[PDB]
């Protein structure tokens, strides 16, 4: 599905309209950055070198 | 801020034995870039290394992408449209939808770098805003 | 409901000499809901009408594919997610990325309505949530 | 008629509202139009049979598959 | 602060629906790259040379913000 | 009282899921967390009164 | 309930000498609702305390007012423009930005209560709406 | 693709008399950048402009600046937080909250470039993210 509901106890979504009176933006975007300033480093880097396959395939050149 | 991604350059990357593995995994390992695949690449890749290789390859390549390392991509109608453009301005060449969307894709990330073992066929092609495209191994 | 619509019933959707063109032109028009194409559809098809048809039937699929029909779904990590282990699932088959992610789409859009020529293939498969698919025409 | 509620940044809201004055209509014509312009209208429906192809592969996809990727 | 009202006829409803469930985004976020997409990228250039000052300031401003409010 | 209903894109609910994972918790509540960590919380009362001028000025002539 | 805040009551508010310290103290730590403060209030508050105390008051009241018990009002090109018809409308009074943008901010507030210490220079104007302005304390 | 705004600059490009106006001309017309100006700097400009031009010309400026050419930046909770840091960081320097915050809006809008006739004053100021201003004119 594309859309979440979850449990803000009052105080909290009183925080968020707050915020979002304040720095000028949607209620969704103070919640969202928000989650994303907690959550932003935790990334996981790429990995490579699963495998190794039996045949040379990557290129044509 | 981003880099396009090609098929090769992922075939390289995710199997140790390829001899482009080195620099491939020294341009993505330590990029600050967002790596950005199109799901086009994701379905070339997918096949080949399940044809090549083996489902257990497979199952590893997909679990990686998915992984949240990467930057998968939408390709919606405004995309298969302008790659459809895209597609008619290289008659030239003969490229399909996997090359011209890499074009549209990197002018929507607004980056003109592109992650590719394919050089020849790709220095042809030019990015929408202008300019050539950097293409890196 | 919705459909899943799979390569095969594209192909004798868009093709008029196609000796399923009739039926499948029967489930796609008609159908009053969203027609449900996966972008790793959208690669198989593209490639495929561009070698065995012509690259002006291949452009004339894509324009038709972008002109605003199609469910053109979206699938990002928890799609190849869920596909990765729909694969594991069938791992013996072989069944691919275009394969599951179409199972995943079913559960996605809340059908089990697939459109599809290779009937056995999918008849194989089960839905995420149980019961059967229906394969039609 | 449902009834939208959307955050516009002042940024876009001001954009809007010259457009507004400039073209001699309400605001909300210029949201309606625009939305209209971006998304359309009630879905089209779907066109079929745009060529008449050589020889039948919708039966044969595995095996015409062969070469995907290059 | 204050959101703004978008009545939207069932279909364009529906279209927007449709277009957010593609691209995995919000409706909320289709309507604003519509109404930019839109009105955007018009924005006026700024206008210099507005007065006739007599006494030059600019390389004073710490010198003569000494009464700054008030 | 909780209708809470807020779009969270298709890459930070990845986030969030990996987050709640490592942490052993509600993702709800990894999302409640953020957000107070960002704007959060009752409104905190104000402080006057933190230093002590040499003379009057707020007043005017 | 919620109250437009002047430069000169938050100077009192701040400075434990000033005469004024009890009464605007006894009206804000009393209210239970939005303390207003436009970041030019901010400005000129910033530059009176800076040089007419030090940078140690300056720095402190930097802190209280981003320690989350005030309202720091979003005041963009809109607020700014109706700023300046307020000003057209009062160059009697040679008013300013300050005190125009928190004429403006009381009616984005729906309120007409002023916190300040310049009473009837402030009471010479009147609020968008219509009334008089409560001015406090 | 910014550019950060003193009052000083805004000083000299809306009036012709002033010496330094066609070099700062030069620099906003035909940037391309977009044009960061904070509240506390539209707070500095209307109170020089006003008393030191009078209120024909404060009204002009207001105008120009709400006409929409203008990022007109918000100054909340954290930038003024971080705004005392930096203040606090430099404090012998006595530079205040309008140079503080500019500080902290390069770093919002991740630009290093400052336009400013005050160039030695700023030049001493580091970014938050390291490196070096860049001061134009
Ligand atoms: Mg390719």
């Amino acid at each position: 599905m594309d859309k979440t509901t979850v449990y803000l106890p009052d105080e909290l979504k009183a925080a968020v309209k707050r915020a979002a009176r304040q720095r000028g933006v949607s209620e969704a975007q103070v919640i969202r950055e928000s989650i994303r300033a907690a959550v932003g480093g935790a990334k996981p880097p790429p990995r490579g070198g699963m495998y190794a396959g039996s045949e040379p395939i990557a290129r044509r050149v | 801020s981003h880099m396009i991604i090609d098929t090769s350059a992922l075939l390289a990357y995710f199997d140790a034995a390829e001899p482009d593995h080195a620099a491939v995994s020294e341009c993505i390992d330590s990029s600050a870039d967002a790596l950005v695949v199109s799901p086009y690449v994701v379905a070339e890749l997918d096949y080949l290394v399940a044809t090549r290789v083996g489902v257990d390859a497979e199952l590893a390549v997909l679990r990686e992408l998915a992984g949240g390392a990467w930057e998968l991509a939408n390709c919606g109608a405004a995309e298969i449209e302008q790659a459809a453009r895209i597609v008619t301005k290289y008659q030239d060449q003969r490229i399909g939808i996997a090359d011209a969307a890499n074009v549209v894709l990197a002018d929507r990330y607004r980056t003109r770098t592109i992650l590719t073992l394919d050089r020849r066929h790709f220095s042809a092609l030019r990015p929408i805003g202008g300019g050539r495209f950097t293409v890196i191994p």
